[PDB]
């Protein structure tokens, strides 16, 4: 409509965990939107007791 | 510290030379200790020998700035024979900035360091000469 | 609202509207086969208040006037265009997908409130879990690029992990040719034009992925094709089971209080609908949104808070 | 500037503030406060989706009353503060006048200025 | 009339509006009484 | 949680701050700081994500070592001149460790690393209460021990806090780290004035608290974490845009707007001393921190980003929270330029 | 050459790149805890014995 | 003066409580009646300035510029449609009320006794202008333009505050008269050098001088017509007004310490007139014309002759009118053809036939037409600087040659020779455009008749 | 001063270094905080006893009950971490990056 | 396979002509168009410009001009009548000075 607006590429430039790249910026990731990481990935171990012949 | 900056400002400027250069190398040793302490505190160098290399690099650059700046301070004050102008320290700050840029082996860092270090060294002598109070009044 | 902390402090609990009348049952079949026949039967013979199928204009008929708003606002789904051409790259599948997802989530939250107050328990039909199954099978036909599948996966990760899975799910199996006969004897032409391998992928994923991944959260009841009407069997099977699995054992009052305050202020539910990832089938530039938004304010009810709205009334804007 | 013999705590207006006059009715600063209360009520209508410039008239009246009342008492405190500051200052002026010299009003017949013409 | 099943408010309560009008008129009358007492205290002291 | 339990815990946070404000005995000050910590931990971890667990862990370690270092300062004070009067200390060493205890307490640039970490990993209510009250209460302690401070402490920590809180903030796109960097910037402005005229510092404290309460209520208008969410707040509501504009520029501090009253009077009764190079350097870095305010403004309220459908679905519903106290704090935080003679309301 | 390229390099680019590089050196902290407490420790020691504050 | 301030307050809720398709006439009529009551101000006589309501006073440094603002407001209020008529009601009313609040802080700036009040209303002039250009710029670098704009104007004008506060608590109050009648001459140590360099450097930023000038042309070419005209005329001539006020102190050192800015100003004047000889983008030439005139103004203020000050204030008023008008002609051509470049829209003598009369008239007032106010200002600046030094007249005359050359290039390239005959959307010129041409070029010719109104207080 | 006070302060600052620099576990860090508590306790107690300042003898016992409940809060937090991971290392805190 | 958008190519470049050929510059409502031309071409010229022209045409002696003419005439008649030199130097009397000496 003849007036310029920013686009997908601008609003993805305002993205990532940082604004400006570094020589280490490949390790930071943007946070999840619940601010909840995938919880443990090594979840539970209920104990397996062997009461032996003693 | 207060002691070595007071040693640096004790000597008239003026020609009582190379004490100025040694005091400026002490300035360089202190600045390098500060930067090296924070840098090895916030890097995990992996490993310690490379950390020794990093600390040695920062202290050597800061000491070289101090040494070259003290030499050009004394030499310019002896040549121009006017111990009150700030322009000799303007030349000194630009010379220190160029040698910082050359030890970092670039051009633009050296030129911008020339400009900013020259103007700030001019401000240092200019305020010490007219009289601007160190860090406080603290009165009203 | 007469809520907040003060309602839980004065009004004692919400445990007292439980249980064995109030519950969450959810009837899920394949398309146009297990429909509101069985849902109206279990509602009218189980004493349990019904909510209809989650179409598109539920957001139109859920607040203010129940007259549905046109598809420029509540769309731009074009469901019969989806059934006719689910292959056009103009964007007509995923938009409809995410809109149906928000529709399902909205009516799920409203039914959860109507469970947590007054009873009497509700029957849902085609709930949210069938919707991620729909995206899975729709990708099995190869209609949507994998990136956008990952976007829906992210929406599913964030939204579903705040709620409680329902008590029972009545799976209804109807085979290929019987669904195909019903859809080719219904009469809706853009439903006549549907394909069959998509229905097959619905069957395959809807067997192999839903039913293992319940695992006694959402206690299942698998029914055959003509096992409908047939009402006393589903009534006796709902009555004569016992509920021992799933997170609906113990809450006790605190979880239910948090869900009561989370279901109210429905923008709390909808805060995680727009992520955004920018999805070249989904995003809309600001010009179209702005002229559609001004024309949406020009609708005679929606403009500045229908509780206070002029030109319908209500003669109390305080002089 | 600490106590100043606070004995007698913060004491939102002390006993001594009754010797100066209060701010008048329709003083301009309290009128500013009243306009700001009006704008507060108007933006209060604006936050919720109720229509602005109507449907909040009792809230208009409440916000205007609350702000005008509070600002009235604050202006009374301000006048107390500046009165006691000048009173302390002139008391210490009259304490030791011999350490504050009154310099000689030299006329310009004898005050010389170095000229330096601007061309 | 024209609304379906959810007027959440807008049906005007009458506790809160009368309470607001009463406390606000009371607050005005208190400050005017205060200002009159201050003027007369001032002309009494001086 | 129960609402009973939270009203009790908020009452205890209030109780800790009132005990710190109210006492004349050093043990009561230490118990006040500790009780404030103890109660402020379960305001965090209102959810149960690992983000809050790690954030409360970091906050606990830094805060507890700050409290024990404060107790070390008190015990040095009574190894010397022995009385429990909260007044001038009698050792430059005791004053040194006490200022470093507060510099670990409320965040200064040698000691500030925990602040953005703890403010990101929590919900906004916990961040609100921690910034406002945890930066209110130790300023009372500084106001009580002002006559015995080596000025090099407050000078160094203040300048370094302004420039670190400035330079951090050019990179962060998260809202909460932006707000914490703004916090360290105002801690520098609220601390450097202290040995000159502390009425300025306490008025700056009231200004900063009102501003930050407005900001967190506007980010509780809907739960937003990035700036992109605020572009969607544009698309769903028009007046949140203009209030983010006005309050962001008031955090920036421009002279027609009420965020300039902290800078202006402080420069005045700072340079009725003859520190001039320090005020003009502070004001240059004050020009620096306005940039990330400005890029947030440019992101949302001035340009318009592309947006997403289902906001069509969001148009019908009200944004039906209760805003806690929004309008009063807005027009009391922004239009309050022509009442700078309410400086002297304080003492 | 004079207005556009050199004036934009010397006043906007120099200041802007200096602030951006100071940002990328300050905020680029890996999220570890031993590092931050070693910063605290050397700050304490360099404030005591080198740049004195207890005088 | 307070009777000139308070109806500008009450004019602000006009647009709010007027309904749609009725706001326009109301704002036009009422701001024009304010312009009559504005021209009623002119009571100034002889000995003193007219000083009242203790914050307020009027010189003849302030009377003509104040009338210029209170007359350039409704002209702009009319000028800024056809590019936001199709926008919404809310943003329309917000735009208009933002302009009105901009006017209010402008008049507060121009009638400032106390220089701290002056600085507050100075950056208050700044803050809405950014919102105007950034929301309605109608191009793609307007964002960067506003960002550069605010950081240049603030960071230049920031330490001016510290220097004024230092003045406030080393001498006494900052009434302009008690700044006068009390000013002690300050010697040439280095702190006096920094204080002078602080104040002068802040306003050097604002004018701009040559070394800080790319501030402006991006902000001009990426702005709406309202923000562009207020920006150019009122903001740059406000910077000059403020320098004319603050130069009354620090007299006996500025001779010694005000050399190098003259050299930077004159060489920047020649380089600016040369850089606007060869650009495309018609909109930019008027911005560089403004930089040329303001460099000449800066020469006029660094010298301290009453001839120089009379020529300075005349040059300010005349170039404000001229550059504002020629911006409006540039906007009319751009709304005819949505290009912003130059060489696409050739022709335009044949079509839009009496548009040529107004291009001719505006470009000759830029030319220094031989009775024009522009010529009067430039002439007395050249006279005073020749008395300053007998060698400066080469740069002045070379400025005159190149100024005439780029003015004529703008005339005979944009609007001369051949319609490009692939265009077919340009209409005849509307009545509003010719109305704005008339509203620009009646006061300039009336001031060409009797100009002794608007010359400086050193009369 | 004395002789004993120098050794107790030396023990304090060594405990402070052990609190600040710490390698792998967090339990040892909280335990060094407990040792610093002991040092402040013993220091204030010997001060008050040598002064025969009998009046405010509240200091050591109330100092220790409060820094005890500080340690209780700390143990709750550390066991929360060790629940939601496998160990209590300084690693697993590597997320939530600056 | 890539669109990134959903909006129309906007807008139609509506010149205001061809629908109201007697219109003035702005929007198509033909009553208020006459009202606008009315209000500017009366209350901008016929009561503003011409009245301002009369008001600055004559006004007092602006910056005290004709007063200074008549005062100069009286003083020069006085100075050349009574023998005294016209415009004596030393505008302040050097009897009222105390110069520094050596
Ligand atoms: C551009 C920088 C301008 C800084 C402000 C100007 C100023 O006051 O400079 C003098 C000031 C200090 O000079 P000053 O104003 O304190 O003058 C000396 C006056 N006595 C001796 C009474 C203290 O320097 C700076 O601002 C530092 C540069
Ligand atoms: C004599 C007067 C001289 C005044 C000079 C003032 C500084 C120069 C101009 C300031 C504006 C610079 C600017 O806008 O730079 C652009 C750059 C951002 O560029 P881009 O990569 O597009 O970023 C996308 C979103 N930020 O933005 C940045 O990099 C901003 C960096 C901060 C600049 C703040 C102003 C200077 C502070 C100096 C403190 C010492």
């Amino acid at each position: 409509a003849r007036q310029w607006q920013p686009d997908v590429e601008w609003a993805e430039q305002y993205g990532g965990a940082v604004m400006y790249p570094t020589k280490e910026t490949a390790h930071w990731k943007p946070p999840p939107w619940n601010d909840v990481d995938p919880p443990k990935d090594t979840l539970v171990s209920n104990l397996t007791l062997n009461f032996g012949p003693q | 510290a207060k002691t070595l900056l007071h040693q640096y400002w004790d000597i008239p400027e003026g020609t009582e030379c190379h004490r100025k250069t040694y005091a400026a190398t002490s300035i360089g040793g202190a600045s390098g200790l500060v930067v090296s302490a924070y840098s090895v505190a916030l890097k995990t160098p992996t490993s310690f020998l490379e950390g020794v290399a990093r600390t040695g690099r920062y202290t050597f650059t800061a000491a070289a700035i101090g040494a070259i700046f003290g030499l050009t301070s004394c030499i310019s004050a002896q040549v121009r024979e006017k111990p009150d102008d700030p322009l000799n320290y303007l030349i000194g700050g630009c010379a220190g900035g160029l040698t910082l840029g050359a030890r970092t082996r670039s051009y633009g860092i050296g030129a911008a360091a020339c400009a900013y270090m020259g103007l700030t060294a001019a401000l240092v002598k200019m305020g010490q000469l007219e009289g601007w109070k160190v860090f406080a009044e603290p009165k009203v | 609202l007469q809520y907040g902390p003060l309602a839980y402090i004065l009004g004692e609990k919400t445990t007292k509207k439980m249980t064995e009348n109030s519950k969450l049952i959810t009837v899920d079949g394949n398309i146009c086969s297990g429909k509101s026949k069985l849902a109206k039967e279990v509602a009218e013979k189980l004493g349990l208040k019904h909510f209809p199928e989650a179409g598109i204009h539920y957001a139109d008929s859920t607040t203010g006037d129940g007259k549905p708003l046109p598809v420029r606002f509540s769309g731009n789904c074009s469901l019969e265009k989806f059934y006719d051409d689910p292959k056009s790259n103009d964007g007509n599948s995923y938009r409809l997908q995410a809109w149906l997802y928000a529709s399902r989530l909205l009516q799920y939250a409203d039914a959860l409130e109507h469970l947590l107050s007054t009873g009497q328990g509700v029957v849902l039909e085609r709930s949210i879990y069938s919707d991620f199954v729909f995206l899975e099978a729709m990708y099995r036909q190869g209609f949507i690029r994998k990136q956008c599948v990952d976007h829906y996966n992210q929406v599913k990760k964030v939204t579903v992990c705040e709620y409680l899975p329902p008590h029972v799910v009545i799976y209804v199996d109807v085979p290929v040719s019987e669904v195909q006969s019903r859809i080719q004897k219904k009469g809706n032409p853009h439903e006549m034009k549907i394909t069959s391998a998509y229905l097959q992928d619905i069957e395959n994923v809807y067997k192999g992925t839903f039913l293992p991944e319940m695992s006694e959260k959402c206690e299942v009841l698998q029914y055959s094709a003509w096992e409908a009407e047939d009402a006393e069997k589903v009534v006796e099977d709902i009555q004569y089971l016992k509920y021992d699995k799933g997170p609906w054992l113990d809450q006790d009052d605190r979880k239910l209080h948090n869900l009561r305050m989370l279901v109210q202020d429905k923008l709390e539910v909808l805060n995680y609908t727009s992520i955004p990832v920018f999805l070249p089938e989904v995003t809309i530039g600001a010009h179209q949104s702005d002229r559609v938004f001004q024309e949406f304010t020009e609708l005679p009810g929606r403009k500045y808070r229908a509780g206070y709205n002029e030109d319908v009334g209500d003669k109390w804007i305080w002089l | 500037m600490t106590g100043r013999q606070a004995r007698a705590p913060l004491q939102f207006l002390p006993d001594e503030a009754r010797s100066l006059p209060p701010p008048k009715l329709t003083d301009p600063r309290l009128a500013y406060i009243g306009f700001l209360g009006y704008c507060s009520g108007l933006i209060d209508n604006a936050i919720r989706r109720r229509p602005v410039l109507s449907a909040g008239l009792h809230r208009q009246f409440l916000y205007i009353t609350s702000f005008v009342f509070v600002g009235y008492y604050l202006l009374k405190r301000q006048d107390y503060m500046y009165a006691v500051r000048d009173h302390d200052m002139f008391s210490y002026i009259k304490s030791h006048p011999e350490d504050f010299p009154e310099k000689d009003k030299k006329t310009y017949r004898e005050v010389f200025e170095e000229f330096h013409p601007v061309r | 009339k024209f609304y379906i099943q959810e007027p959440p408010h807008g049906s005007p309560n009458w506790l809160k509006v009368g309470l607001t009008l009463g406390t606000s008129a009371f607050l005005w009358i208190y400050l005017i009484k205060q200002h009159n007492e201050d003027v007369l205290e001032y002309k009494r002291r001086n | 949680m129960n609402p009973i339990i939270l009203i009790i815990i908020l009452m205890t946070v209030m109780l800790g701050t009132i005990i710190v404000m109210i006492s004349t005995h050093w043990l009561l000050i230490w118990i006040g700081f500790e009780m404030n910590m103890l109660a402020i931990i379960p305001i965090m971890m209102k959810k149960h994500n690992p983000r809050a667990t790690e954030a409360s862990t970091k906050y606990f370690l830094t805060q507890s070592t700050a409290s024990m270092l404060l107790m070390m300062a008190i015990i040095i004070n009574l190894m010397f001149s022995g009385q429990w009067t909260v007044m001038k200390l009698f050792n430059p060493m005791a004053s040194m460790l006490m200022t470093m205890a507060l510099a670990m307490k409320l965040g200064m640039a040698p000691f500030h690393f925990w602040v953005p970490e703890v403010t990101q990993g929590i919900p906004l209510s916990s961040g609100l209460i921690l910034l406002t009250w945890q930066k209110l209460a130790p300023m009372s302690v500084l106001y009580q021990i002002l006559p015995s401070i080596n000025l090099d402490l407050i000078l160094t920590l203040s300048i370094l806090s302004i420039t670190i809180g400035g330079w951090g903030g050019l990179n962060q796109t998260q809202l909460r780290k932006i707000m914490a960097y703004s916090s360290i910037a105002h801690m520098g402005w609220m601390t450097a004035v202290l040995l000159y005229n502390p009425t300025m510092t306490l008025l700056n404290l009231i200004i900063y608290i009102i501003m930050t309460s407005t900001m967190f209520t506007l980010f509780m208008a809907n739960s937003t974490t990035t700036t992109l969410s605020l572009s969607h707040t544009w698309n769903k509501a028009p007046i949140m845009t203009i209030l983010v504009l006005i309050t962001l520029l008031s955090m920036g501090g421009l002279p027609p707007l009420s965020g300039f009253m902290p800078k202006w009077m402080i420069i005045q009764e700072m340079t009725k001393n003859d520190s001039i190079i320090l005020p003009t350097l502070m004001a240059i870095t004050a020009l620096l921190n306005l940039y990330f305010y400005m890029r947030l403004t440019y992101s949302t309220a001035l340009t318009m980003f592309p947006s997403t459908n289902n906001m069509k679905m969001k148009w019908q519903f009200p944004t039906t929270k209760r805003m806690t106290l929004l309008p009063t704090m807005t027009v009391l935080s922004t239009m309050l330029l022509p009442l700078t003679p309410i400086l002297s309301i304080l003492e | 050459l004079l207005d556009l390229i050199w004036l934009e390099t010397i006043l906007p680019k120099t200041i802007s790149l200096a602030q951006m590089k100071m940002s990328t050196t300050i905020t680029s902290q890996k999220g570890l805890i031993k590092l931050y407490f070693l910063s605290f420790l050397i700050t304490i020691l360099i404030s005591t014995t080198l740049l004195n504050f207890h005088e | 003066m307070l009777k000139y301030i308070i109806p500008t307050m009450m004019l602000m809720p006009l647009t709010w409580l007027s309904k749609n398709s009725m706001i326009w006439i109301n704002t036009t009529l009422h701001s024009l009646l304010i312009s009559l009551t504005s021209l009623l101000l002119l009571n100034q006589f002889g000995d003193n300035s007219l000083n009242f309501s203790l914050t307020f006073f009027s010189d003849s440094l302030s009377t003509p510029l104040l009338i210029l603002t209170m007359w350039l407001l409704p002209l702009m209020l009319m000028a800024s449609q056809h590019h936001l008529s199709k926008e919404n009601l809310a943003r329309k009313k917000l735009f208009i009320s933002m302009l009105i609040l901009l006017q209010l802080f402008l008049i507060m700036t121009f009638t400032a006794t106390e220089l701290i009040f002056f600085y507050i209303m100075f950056e208050a002039t700044l803050v809405p202008t950014l919102i105007i250009i950034t929301r309605w710029g109608n191009q793609t670098e307007r964002l960067n333009a506003g960002l550069y704009f605010l950081f240049y104007t603030l960071a230049g004008s920031l330490p001016l505050l510290v220097a004024l506060i230092y003045i406030q608590n080393t001498m006494g109050s900052l009434n302009f008269l008690i700044l006068q009648y009390w000013v002690q001459p300050m010697p040439n140590s280095w702190s006096n050098t920094f204080m002078w360099l602080a104040c002068m450097m802040a306003f050097m930023v604002k004018m701009p001088l040559y070394g800080l000038h790319l501030w402006l042309p991006k902000a001009h070419v990426e702005a709406p017509i309202a923000g562009s005209m207020v920006l150019a005329a009122i903001l740059l001539k406000l910077g000059g007004y403020g320098m004319m006020r603050i130069t009354l102190l620090l007299n006996p050192i500025t001779d010694f310490m005000a050399y190098p800015f003259i050299m930077l100003s004159l060489w920047g004047m020649i380089m600016t007139s040369s850089i606007c000889l060869r650009q495309t983008d018609l909109k930019s030439l008027i911005a560089y014309s403004s930089v040329s005139h303001m460099a000449l103004v800066i020469v006029a203020i660094l010298i301290q002759t009453p001839w120089s000050y009379m020529g300075a204030t005349a040059l300010m008023i005349a170039h404000g009118l001229t550059s504002s008008m020629l911006f409006c002609l540039a906007n009319s051509n751009y709304e005819r053809v949505h290009s912003r470049t130059m060489i696409l829209a050739r022709g335009l003598q044949t079509l839009l036939p009496l548009m040529a009369a107004w291009w001719l008239l505006a470009s000759l007032t830029n030319l220094a037409l031989p009775p024009s106010i522009n010529l009067i200002g430039e002439l007395f600046v050249v006279m005073s600087t020749f008395s300053w030094s007998n060698i400066t007249i080469i740069l002045m005359g070379l400025n005159m040659v190149i100024t005439a050359l780029y003015s004529l290039y703008m005339l005979i390239t944009t609007q001369r020779g051949k319609h490009t005959h692939h265009i077919n959307n340009i209409l005849p010129s509307f009545t509003r455009e010719n109305a704005l041409m008339s509203l620009h070029m009646l006061p300039l010719l009336l001031l060409s008749l009797n100009p002794k109104i608007i010359l400086g207080p050193l009369y | 001063m004395s002789l004993v006070y120098m050794n107790i302060m030396m023990a304090f600052t060594v405990s402070l270094t052990g609190l600040l620099m710490y390698r792998s576990h967090l339990m040892s860090s909280l335990l060094c905080l407990e040792g610093m508590m002991l040092s402040l306790f013993i220091l204030a107690t010997l001060m008050i006893l040598n002064s025969h300042f009998t009046l405010a003898s509240m200091m050591p016992i109330i100092l220790l009950v409060f820094a005890a409940c500080e340690a209780a809060l700390g143990l709750s937090l550390l066991v929360m971490v060790s629940n939601t991971y496998g160990t209590d290392y300084v690693q697993n805190l590597n997320l939530l990056q600056c | 396979p890539t669109l990134r958008w959903q909006e129309d190519p906007e807008p139609e470049d509506e010149n205001l002509y061809e629908k109201n050929p007697d219109s003035h510059g702005y929007d198509k409502d033909p009553a208020v168009d006459v009202w606008n031309m009315r209000v500017v071409f009366f209350f901008g010229f016929s009561i503003v410009l011409v009245l301002g022209s009369t008001f600055v045409a004559y006004l007092p002696d602006y910056r005290m001009q004709e007063w200074a003419r008549r005062e100069a005439e009286r003083l020069v008649k006085y100075r050349e009548a009574h023998g005294l030199p016209l415009m004596e130097s030393n505008c302040f009397d050097p009897s009222k000075i105390q110069l520094p000496e050596d």
